[PDB]
């Protein structure tokens, strides 16, 4: 960036400084905060096993090391997600267990932890012409389930009591 | 964008978005509506029309004698609402609103 | 002192995440397969290209 | 500050259950009382019939739908010519195994002779497109010779 | 740095002594499990001792009366003494630690001469 | 204050979505997959596919 012989500061986003001007030496940095993420962790179920695998949002897999120490490069895949650490990465494609992201899916399968693309479902392809046609023979009568709430618990809450317990003070400086 | 803000991307890409609907696509061409309720059976589509208009109170002969002229009619409203989209940019405008 | 407050905003939004991907698989997971179109477009004159 | 913001929490949460729950009476109304013709409202499949039953803060249903089972590849016909007349299927579809033709409906299988019965006659050969040519039997000549 | 080297690989005649020595940089103890696995060529891998925090110790069928698997706690690692070997035995032996996530490790390639 | 009125601001905005997505769900499983009968759900006039 080009500043003005005037300028000292940069702030396209008008509440950061953007750029400076080094006072010792007039050429100018830019600056970028250091970097941030949030952790999320993968799981089965706490009483199947215990192994589990990180997930760090958005950042590169190089800094995650410089980042429970993450002890070296032991299977750091890197996803569009972000950094997955802990499982290994599967050609072979399955239906969703544990949604994690861009297409993605992990589930635990007998390193106990395998990550894959996400499978869409069985393929098939339609015998089609122009002059052939399918009748069904026979039928079988099936029944589902469905489940849809209707009412939440009735609930009621005193106004004094909570805020001023049976203080008459508390009760005067709130009317 | 740099205070604490991030933006997760969505479960399912765009690309298998658009394989659902080829899939449904072709569903719904080559087996009616039969693929909604079970197995899917094929059909041939100047067969299954007929369905369609006998649903809506017509009788199956009266499509069986213009078919050129359905097509016909039918291409030429795809064409111009294929022209239609690419020609009003406000058409778009409830998801550039959201 | 405040309490948990960011636990309660981080709730909140987490629940709006998770629902716009169910919003999305539900309008559009409606179907168990996938099917192909025939190599073959001859539809009696009917062109869906 | 804290008790705004439950009230407001509870009023979003009420809403969104107020919602399901005008759609759990229409469900009520419509898969219950009748029969529905509305596609995947009650259940996948064919929708026949329905009981609800309670269930602690809500209701549960049980549909009841009907499903095709095994199937057969048939040659179709969209019309048939007799004498230069175009007979069309009352109701149904024109089927053969190869040999013979038969009329029959479309959700089960259950082939019969081509008659005056099931059929109407509407045009000529000359413009249906796929016709095959094939003889219709009257129920009425039978009758005719005795 | 290789959070767990192993060494001790090597060409023995039959019926030698060895002492495979495989050292992790973290603590060996809060790691929960260490585990020894060695692969015949044409075979798949398979453990040969197996030793959890609490002190149990297993052996395969074929390890029984000869290999001993133990661990100094002087210098972090874990000690396995191979002795009356066996041409069968040649394989190549790899250890195994698991704290929540699988750790593996490579090199000593045995070999039994007979 | 300014990140309560931000979440529920986006709490109201979702629900609404969330409503959109319901009824785009309902006219997938009836328009589509079959032939409706209700009059201007689907398309203005007799509804074909
Ligand atoms: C239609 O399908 C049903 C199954 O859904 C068939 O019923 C079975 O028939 C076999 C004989 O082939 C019996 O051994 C089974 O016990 C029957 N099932 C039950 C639950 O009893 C029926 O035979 C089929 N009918 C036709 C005409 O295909
Ligand atoms: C279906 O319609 C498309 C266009 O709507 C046809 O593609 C055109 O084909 C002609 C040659 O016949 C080309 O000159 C045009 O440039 C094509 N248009 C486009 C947009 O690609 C297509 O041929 C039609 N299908 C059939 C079977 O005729
Ligand atoms: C196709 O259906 C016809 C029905 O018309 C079958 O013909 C009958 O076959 C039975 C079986 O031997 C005979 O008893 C009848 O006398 C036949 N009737 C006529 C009118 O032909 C025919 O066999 C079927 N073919 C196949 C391959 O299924
Ligand atoms: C201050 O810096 C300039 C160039 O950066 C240098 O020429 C000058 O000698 C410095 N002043 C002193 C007292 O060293
Ligand atoms: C324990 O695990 C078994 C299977 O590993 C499972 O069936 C059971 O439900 C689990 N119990 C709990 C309390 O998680
Ligand atoms: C991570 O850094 C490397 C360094 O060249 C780069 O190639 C890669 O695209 C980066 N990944 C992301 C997700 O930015
Ligand atoms: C998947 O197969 C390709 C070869 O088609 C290979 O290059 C790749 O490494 C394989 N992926 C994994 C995770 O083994
Ligand atoms: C039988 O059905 C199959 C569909 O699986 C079709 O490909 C085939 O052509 C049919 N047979 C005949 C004789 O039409
Ligand atoms: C069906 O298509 C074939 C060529 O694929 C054609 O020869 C035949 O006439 C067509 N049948 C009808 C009824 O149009
Ligand atoms: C069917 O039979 C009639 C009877 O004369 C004949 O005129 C016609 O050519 C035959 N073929 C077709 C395709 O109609
Ligand atoms: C932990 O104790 C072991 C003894 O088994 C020793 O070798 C190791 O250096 C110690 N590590 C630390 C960090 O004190």
């Amino acid at each position: 960036k080009k500043f003005l012989p005037f300028q000292q500061f940069g702030r396209d986003i008008a509440d950061t400084t953007d750029a400076v001007r080094d006072p010792q030496t007039l050429e100018i940095l830019d600056i970028t905060p250091c970097s941030f993420g949030g952790v999320s962790v993968i799981t089965p179920g706490t009483n199947t096993s215990n192994q589990v695998a990180v997930l760090y949002q958005g950042v590169n897999c190089t800094e995650v090391p410089v980042a429970r120490v993450y002890s070296t490069g032991s299977n750091v895949f890197q996803t569009r997600a972000g950094c997955l650490i802990g499982a290994e990465h599967v050609n072979n494609s399955y239906e969703c267990d544990i949604p994690i992201g861009a297409g993605i899916c992990a589930s635990y399968q007998t390193q106990s932890i395998i990550a894959y693309t996400m499978s869409l479902g069985a393929e098939n392809s339609v015998a089609y012409s122009n002059n052939s046609i399918a009748i069904p023979t026979n039928f079988t009568i099936s029944v589902t389930t469905e489940i849809l709430p209707v009412s939440m618990t009735k609930t009621s809450v005193d106004c004094t009591m909570y805020i001023c317990g049976d203080s008459t003070e508390c009760s005067n400086l709130l009317l | 964008k740099f205070n604490g803000l991030t933006v997760l991307p969505p479960l399912l890409t765009d690309e298998m978005i658009a394989q659902y609907t080829s899939a449904l696509l072709a569903g719904t061409i080559t087996s009616g509506w039969t693929f909604g309720a079970g197995p899917a059976l094929q059909i041939p589509f100047p067969m299954q029309m007929a369905y369609r208009f006998n649903g809506i109170g017509v009788t199956q002969n009266v499509l069986y004698e213009n078919q050129k002229l359905i097509a016909n009619q039918f291409n030429s409203a795809i064409g111009k609402i294929q022209d239609s989209l690419s020609s009003t940019p406000s058409a778009l405008g409830k998801l550039q609103d959201v | 002192q405040y309490g948990s407050f960011c636990t309660q905003l981080n709730r909140a939004l987490t629940g709006i995440a998770v629902e716009q991907d169910k919003n999305t698989q539900e309008v559009f997971a409606q179907v168990k397969q996938i099917y192909k179109t025939p190599p073959i477009k001859d539809f009696g004159g009917f062109n869906f290209s | 500050q804290s008790l705004q913001t439950y009230v407001t929490q509870q009023l979003i949460r009420a809403a969104e259950i107020r919602a399901s729950a005008n759609l759990a009476a229409t469900k009520m109304s419509e898969c219950v009382l009748g029969q529905s013709k509305r596609v995947d409202f009650c259940g996948k499949g064919y929708h026949l019939m329905s009981f609800p039953q309670s269930a602690p803060h809500g209701v549960v249903f049980l549909h009841v739908t009907y499903v095709p089972a095994q199937e057969k590849n048939f040659t179709t016909a969209p019309a048939i010519c007799h004498d230069g007349k175009a007979h069309f299927p009352r109701e149904g579809v024109f089927v053969s195994n190869g040999t013979h033709w038969f009329v029959t409906q479309r959700n089960f299988y259950e082939p019969q002779i081509i008659t005056t019965d099931n059929t109407f006659v509407s045009g000529n050969c000359d413009v249906v497109i796929g016709i095959v040519n094939n003889t219709v039997y009257d129920p009425l000549q039978p009758e005719l010779d005795s | 740095q290789v959070q767990l080297q192993e060494s001790g690989g090597g060409l023995v005649q039959a019926g030698g002594s060895l002492r495979l020595s495989c050292a992790a940089s973290e603590s060996i103890f809060r790691m929960e499990l260490m585990e020894w696995y060695h692969q015949a060529p044409g075979k798949q891998r398979e453990l040969v001792a197996t030793i959890n925090r609490c002190g149990s110790t297993n052996y395969s069928d074929s390890v029984k009366g000869r290999f001993i698997i133990s661990s100094d706690n002087a210098k972090n690692s874990v000690y396995l003494q191979m002795n009356s070997l066996k041409d069968e035995d040649t394989a190549v032996y790899s250890c195994h630690a698991r704290t929540w996530t699988s750790y593996w490790g490579r090199g000593t390639q045995v070999t039994v001469s007979s």
